[PDB]
RNA sequence: CCGCACAAGCGGUGGAGCAUGUGGUUUAAUUCGAUGCAACGCGAAGAACCUUACCUGGUCUUGACAUCCACGGAAGUUUUCAGAGAUGAGAAUGUGCCUUCGGGAACCGUGAGACAGGUGCUGCAUGGCUGUCGUCAGCUCGUGUUGUGAAAUGUUGGGUUAAGUCCCGCAACGAGCGCAACCCUUAUCCUUUGUUGCCAGCGGUCCGGCCGGGAACUCAAAGGAGACUGCCAGUGAUAAACUGGAGGAAGGUGGGGAUGACGUCAAGUCAUCAUGGCCCUUACGACCAGGGCUACACACGUGCUACAAUGGCGCAUACAAAGAGAAGCGACCUCGCGAGAGCAAGCGGACCUCAUAAAGUGCGUCGUAGUCCGGAUUGGAGUCUGCAACUCGACUCCAUGAAGUCGGAAUCGCUAGUAAUCGUGGAUCAGAAUGCCACGGUGAAUACGUUCCCGG
RNA sequence: AAUGU
RNA sequence: CCGGGCUCAUAACCCGG
């Protein structure tokens, strides 16, 4: 994964960070089934103006480590190429083969 | 009995046998058969003229055969005459709901033919 | 007195609370034909009782859990019959003989990798 | 045919893991990057030092961390002066209060990974690799009694045309599970291309289990 | 050892007629029905001569040693050689017993260690199956090392039951310049022998006068 | 499609256009991007140029495609037939 | 098996009855484990055969089998080296599972409505001979 | 009455014996009621990844994690019995949680 | 001599439709990689945007990413205008922190270079990791040997195994790596701890282990026992081995798993990562919006649902296993034909939720048919996520009702709790399982045997 | 079935 | 004639229109 890659990914996870409470608000507002048309209008309108990065769904879970962009563990944070290694050092704590 | 036009429902249970009526399926059907307060098994024999009236009656609040066709061929047409991409693909025989058009797609296109 | 057994089947426990009696069978407190819905499960677990021939004289407060109809059935002998000798030794020898006494073990095979199912693999492209 | 790792194998008795704090889901993931890092800095901080082994653990809210090294001077410092230096930053990493041990390698040709170092390192200082491999099996089996195996692959001799070739000495049962094995591998640099070592040092048939 | 003993021990008996082995038609006392007949006069001297330097080599403290496969003799190699604590191979002669005594001081190793371990009895630790393996290959080493374990090194002479069913080691041994005693009957060959005795090699009461006169001379030298 | 609680969808630069150029009376093409752009009826009587991609495909609002998008009105990909 | 000899598998006699003979039969017809189903079947077309033909239900049946049991067979086997179709003798478990499975077969291909019919008219057929 | 209830988590079933065993006396001495630790169901998280990079497709390796558990409970447990319960501090291995 | 390599069984592919992969063709672009077996539902555990590496346009040139110098400003917060956006232009704003009192640390902007940057090349320069023979029973060394030597011998011969397993004879003697074993899982019995789990026997109960009680029973997890050819027979060279019998939950490797001996394919991966060396520096680097990755005369691979009475449809009613849950899983109650909406309890979870298993089974109906079969296609209209479903999402209702009635040549798989058949979970993940991995329920036939295959 | 790295 | 089969190919032969 290029740098240029992962800056993008970093800028985007801070000003994502940076918007939250704002567009969570005025998703209560336009969601809100008794709310005024013309408010709700106004809010969808302001929607657009934000940055659109912001929303949390453009990003992705890379693998940590090397940043593959495939394969990725939440429960490690880690692509699959780099927790065969570790579990094998036996560094995960308790993490062992599975034969049952 | 002939009903809902020049259409013969076959002496089946009432129900299905009112299914033959093309524009309604078995929900309409059903919806019919209770209306007019007539068991759906029933055949369509047995039938005093007058409940064949009502169910005639009964239909005639559906848009059904001819018309049914007619509109939507009037849709078709309308959406043909646009130029769009769901127009385009409808006058070139093609998947329009967008299915692959690589393979399986026979139904629409139709039986092979050689290159 | 009080005469006891377990069972197991397939994934199925049993408990067989057992006591000289008149041979009512209460099965989670239902009446057998009430809990199988055909006599086969009923025949196959009547049979212990039937070598004896003593089918008459118990009372039985049963349990079965888990798996499934067949194997219930089958957990429901196998702790019939281990309670039965448990109630009594010199029945043993004919029993075993009689071949009722022993456990059945076998059990499925789990899913592995590359296969679709234990034994059964994916197709093979002729070459 | 292609193997599986000696460690694993023998991971769940007889070889510890090298981490062994406990975590919900919610902290694993940090928990092990903290551990990665803190390593990773160890290890350039330990380079000298040379350690078999790091471990890191987390008593109570708090980190915790223990070296093996060859030397104990060396990584420790006079009068304990500049395990501090260490400990600052790890526990500025680990986010909380963090404390140095260190237990020292009793005999170091004894060590897999350290055979394996010392390897490379006179590889990449253009010692004949196949002397390198003499003289350390040649000491491996003065000193343990027991066997060993090495292996070296590259551009062997700077060759156009790359190789590997490996060494045995005495028993090596890498397949019984009883058999314990120090397992390691390491890297060594070459003025053209890569080079790479492991090595296998059986010790004792242990009776007892992981105890 | 008069030659009426000789002839009494049926030392005189032949081996049936050999097509290509005439390289013994001479010391023959003659022949008949495929039984070739030996000059038991010749064997007097010869016999009395052997046992004349066999005097002096145990006066040496020398190291005598018995080789037995011809299994009429396996029990009688045994009991000369125990009556003057001389060592013997009333077993199969294994091959490269002397050629790579390098190899074989490591079975005596093992021997040696196994027989400590059984004096420990640390085999029950084992597993049973282990340890009744165990006592079945330390008798088995035994059933070929007993007759030889003690002399903690090469011996310095070679008696040999019969030339030919001791063959092999009068060839190893021949590589080392050893001396070889040996029985040489008709259709058996001298080549390899260094003092020989002239008498039938396949007949118990032939290897007894030589085992007994042979016994006692080296009992007497050994003893002075 | 988009729930019907959740009203309709147009892209607000794009609106501002379109309001300011009715008001002007300019009626000049209007050059955009916003395929996703919903079609409205003030802005009947209008003309549009998509981007399709490569291109900026003239198109004439009419009442008929309104509540349609603009990108349904200016094709993507190409094809000409394989043989 | 190429290297060695091996047995075959037991089976539960039939509660109902106990005819082994009926448990390999209910096997053969069952499919995908579904025995319920297949005992059901099995007893109904019996009875509305035996009931109809013949005293007692076991008794039906077996002569029924008899009927159609072969004793001979052609399928070849390499002996001379090549695929010989030698006649040999048949195994009377053979026999009798030939017998079963092409009964099942017949009662198949018999017709749609009723599977318990056709089964039932096939062995009226196999008990009669003409079948 | 006062209930002082106890669990414990950790990889490794003889450490929580241990630390159990540790958790009883402790609470004994000081002359509490004590419960027998209780031994509970544990569970087994599984995974596995492809253990090969590129093109081949089979051969991903499976592990699992035991996570076992132990409970403890006190009742009209001495006030001395609570603190002391309180000093003890178990290995970085071993999680525990208390509660009344 | 051996094994799904044939034979005896069971049931599929190959035709129908669709899903998915691939060849070709086409396009501005349809990003790159994998190839008989051992590529082709493969990398990719999840392309609307991002992803994203390509196309098109608009943009930057010490730079998106790092240090180093100088120089100027706390940071940051709120807000307007242009632009599709990238950006540009403004406004107020902050106005701080440690300060030895010098400033410094903070950050931010600009300038100077040194450098930064590559998904650019080479898997025939490499390391790491992986496929393949093949869980195939083999593979070698020391000493010795004898042979002049080139060597072979060991490792062959006689019995016996799943096996270089073992016995015996044996110029060879002995060793190591494979084999077996030490490990998990699974089967019978015991000890021990009893809530959130247990209810045989107690007492009460609205009958709800509901609660009093109970530690029996089941069960939970730690530790123990348990199979050895040990036993009887027989047989065999007394050998080893083999056949039967008892005993026992379990009998001869009890079953399953992991574990892959030396090495072959200059097999694959420079695109996880590492790197030799080699190409590019206002561009082969970087930013922005829309487009493509899904096209569509054809060929191929893998699959899903079928062509029906063992079935179709309606009503009622039995029995499982395992997983996942804090921005989570989400009950009860209300709103809706429905996808769902609203309100909101509980549970970090033996406690709460996901979440009522489906096959089965009582009653009824359908009468062989393009059907009450099949279900695609198409129209109309809805719900949800999401900034945003035109190209291109899944899901709901009405209506529409293809082909298809067992499928050539040819070909795949399986020996028991297996085949087949029927449900459950999880991972990637806002949203997107006919793929992938686990879990139960129900549950078989066939095996003469080694002659033709096939690879050893 | 002939020729083929 | 074309297209599918047969091989590790390219033929022979084989299948479908
Ligand atoms: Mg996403
Ligand atoms: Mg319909
Ligand atoms: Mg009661
Ligand atoms: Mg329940
Ligand atoms: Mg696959
Ligand atoms: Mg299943
Ligand atoms: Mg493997
Ligand atoms: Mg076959
Ligand atoms: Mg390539
Ligand atoms: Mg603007
Ligand atoms: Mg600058
Ligand atoms: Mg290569
Ligand atoms: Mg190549
Ligand atoms: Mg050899
Ligand atoms: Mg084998
Ligand atoms: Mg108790
Ligand atoms: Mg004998
Ligand atoms: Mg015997
Ligand atoms: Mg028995
Ligand atoms: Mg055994
Ligand atoms: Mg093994
Ligand atoms: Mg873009
Ligand atoms: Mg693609
Ligand atoms: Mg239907
Ligand atoms: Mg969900
Ligand atoms: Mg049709
Ligand atoms: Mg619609
Ligand atoms: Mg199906
Ligand atoms: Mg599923
Ligand atoms: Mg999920
Ligand atoms: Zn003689």
């Amino acid at each position: 994964a290029k740098q240029s890659m992962k800056a993008r990914e970093v800028k985007r996870v801070a000003l994502a960070d940076k918007y939250f409470a704002k567009r969570a608000e005025l998703k209560a507002i336009i969601s809100d089934v008794n709310a005024s048309d013309e408010d709700r209008w106004n809010a969808v309108l302001k929607l657009q103006t934000l940055p659109r990065d912001s929303s949390p769904s453009r990003q992705r879970n890379r693998c940590r480590q090397t940043g593959r962009p495939h394969g990725f563990l939440r429960k490690f944070g880690l692509s699959r190429i780099k927790v065969r290694e570790a579990a094998m050092r036996g560094e995960i704590p308790g993490l062992k083969k599975a034969s049952w | 009995a002939r009903i809902a036009g020049i259409n013969i429902p076959d002496h089946k249970h009432a129900v299905i046998a009112l299914t033959s009526i093309y524009g309604v399926g078995k929900t309409r059907s059903k919806a019919i058969l209770a209306a007019a307060g007539i068991a759906e098994d029933v055949k369509i024999s047995e039938l005093s003229e007058g409940q064949i009236d009502t169910l005639r009656d009964e239909v005639a609040k559906f848009v059904v055969e001819g018309d049914l066709r007619r509109e939507i061929s009037m849709s078709i047409k309308r959406l043909m005459d646009l130029g769009c991409y769901r127009g385009l693909r409808h006058r070139r025989g093609l998947p329009v709901r967008g299915q692959r058009t690589k393979t399986n797609a026979r139904t629409r296109k139709g039986p092979r033919k050689p290159i | 007195n009080q005469y006891y057994g377990t069972g197991r089947r397939k994934s199925s426990a049993a408990r067989v609370f057992i006591k000289p009696g008149n041979g009512k069978i209460v099965i989670n407190q239902r009446s057998l034909e009430q809990y199988f819905g055909r006599e086969t499960a009923r025949m196959v677990v009547r049979q212990p009782l039937e070598l004896v021939d003593m089918v008459e004289k118990l009372d039985l407060y049963i349990t079965v859990k888990g798996g499934g109809i067949s194997g219930q059935a089958g957990a429901i002998r196998h702790g019939i019959t281990r309670a039965l000798m448990e109630y009594d030794e010199s029945l043993r020898s004919e029993l075993r003989k009689a071949g009722f006494v022993t456990r059945d073990a076998r059990q499925v095979e789990r899913k592995k990798v590359g296969l679709r199912k234990a034994r059964r693999r994916p197709q093979f492209s002729k070459r | 045919g292609q193997k599986v790792h000696p460690n694993g194998i023998r991971l769940g008795i007889v070889k510890p893991w090298n981490s062994t704090w406990f975590a919900n889901t919610k902290e694993f993931a940090d928990n092990l990057d903290s551990d990665f890092k803190v390593r990773q800095y160890l290890t350039k901080e330990l380079a000298k030092a040379s350690v078999s082994r790091i471990v890191i653990e987390r008593p109570a809210k708090s980190i915790r961390v223990t070296i093996h090294t060859a030397r104990p001077g060396i990584v420790i410092g006079k009068k304990g002066e500049d395990v501090e230096k260490l400990r600052k930053v790890v526990a500025d990493i680990a986010g909380v209060p963090a404390q140095i041990n260190i237990a020292e390698v009793r005999k170091p040709e004894l060590d897999a990974k350290l055979v394996a170092d010392s390897i490379t390192s006179q590889l990449e200082r253009r010692v004949m690799f196949r002397r390198a491999m003499k003289r350390a099996v040649q000491n491996a089996m003065r000193l343990g009694a027991k066997g060993i195996k090495v292996e070296v692959s590259g551009r062997l001799g700077g060759a156009e045309i790359a190789r590997t070739e490996w060494y045995r000495e005495g028993r090596v049962p890498l397949h019984t599970l009883r058999a314990d094995i120090d397992y390691n591998t390491s890297e060594a640099h070459t003025t053209y291309g890569v080079i790479g070592v492991k090595v296998w040092i059986f010790k004792g048939e242990i009776l007892g289990g992981m105890a | 050892v008069s030659m009426r003993d000789m002839l009494k021990a049926g030392v005189h008996f032949g081996h049936q007629t050999r097509y290509w082995n005439p390289k013994m038609k001479p010391f023959i006392f003659g022949a008949r029905n495929k039984v070739h007949i030996i000059n038991l006069e010749k064997t007097v001297p010869m016999f009395n001569e052997a046992l004349a330097e066999l005097n002096k080599i145990a006066s040496r403290k020398g190291k005598i040693l018995f080789v037995g496969t011809k299994r009429a003799a396996s029990e009688a190699v045994k009991d000369a050689a125990l009556s003057c604590d001389q060592f013997f191979v009333n077993h199969r002669w294994l091959g490269g017993m002397l050629t790579n005594w390098k190899t074989v001081r490591q079975s005596i190793k093992r021997l040696k260690d196994l027989e400590t371990q059984s004096q420990d009895g640390t085999f029950d630790k084992l597993t049973k199956k282990e340890a009744l393996m165990r006592t079945r290959e330390l008798e088995k080493l035994e059933n070929s090392l007993g007759g030889i374990k003690d002399m903690g090194g090469l011996p310095d002479a070679l008696f040999v039951i019969d030339a030919d069913h001791e063959h092999i080691a009068i060839k190893e041994a021949n590589n080392l310049g050893i001396p070889v005693f040996a029985i040489v009957d008709t259709n058996s060959d001298p080549d390899g022998v260094d003092f020989v005795i002239p008498g039938n090699d396949d007949a118990i009461r032939a290897v007894t006068l030589y085992l007994g006169a042979v016994a006692a001379t080296v009992r007497e030298g050994r003893s002075q | 499609p988009r729930s019907l609680k959740k009203g309709p969808f147009i892209d607000l630069h794009l609106l501002k256009k379109v309001e300011k150029a009715v008001e002007s009376g300019d009626k000049k093409p209007l050059r955009t991007w916003s395929r996703r752009s919903t079609i409205f009826p003030n802005m009947i009587g209008l003309t549009i140029a998509v981007h399709n991609g490569r291109q900026h495909v003239p198109v004439f609002v009419t009442d008929e495609m309104v509540g349609h998008k603009l990108g349904e009105f200016a094709p993507t990909r190409t094809y000409r037939g394989h043989a | 098996p190429r290297r060695r000899v091996i047995g075959q598998r037991k089976i539960l006699p039939d509660p109902k009855f106990g005819s082994e003979l009926l448990a390999k039969f209910v096997n053969i017809l069952m499919v995908d484990g579904k025995k319920s189903t297949a005992e059901s079947i099995v007893y109904s077309a019996l009875e509305t055969l035996a009931q109809r033909s013949g005293k007692s239900e076991l008794e039906a049946f077996e002569v029924a089998l008899e009927n159609v049991r072969p004793t001979v067979e052609v399928k070849s086997r390499r002996v001379g080296g090549s695929t010989y179709q030698v006649p040999v003798e048949v195994r009377p478990v053979r026999r009798n599972a030939l017998a079963m499975r092409w009964i099942v077969e017949a009662a198949r291909k018999r017709g749609d409505k009723s599977m318990a019919l056709r089964l039932a008219n096939e062995l009226s057929d196999a008990a009669e001979n003409k079948g | 009455n006062q209930r002082i209830r106890i669990r414990l988590k950790a990889f490794d079933h003889r450490l929580i014996d241990q630390a159990t065993a540790e958790i009883v006396e402790t609470a004994k001495r000081t002359g509490a009621q004590v419960r027998g630790p209780i031994p509970l169901p544990t569970r087994k998280e599984r995974f596995t990844v492809l253990i090969s990079p590129h093109v081949n497709k089979d051969a991903r390796d499976q592990y699992e994690i035991r996570t076992h558990l132990r409970l403890v409970d006190i009742v009209e447990p001495t006030e001395k019995t609570v603190d002391a319960l309180m000093r003890l501090d178990l290995a970085a291995g071993v999680d525990v949680q208390i509660s009344l």
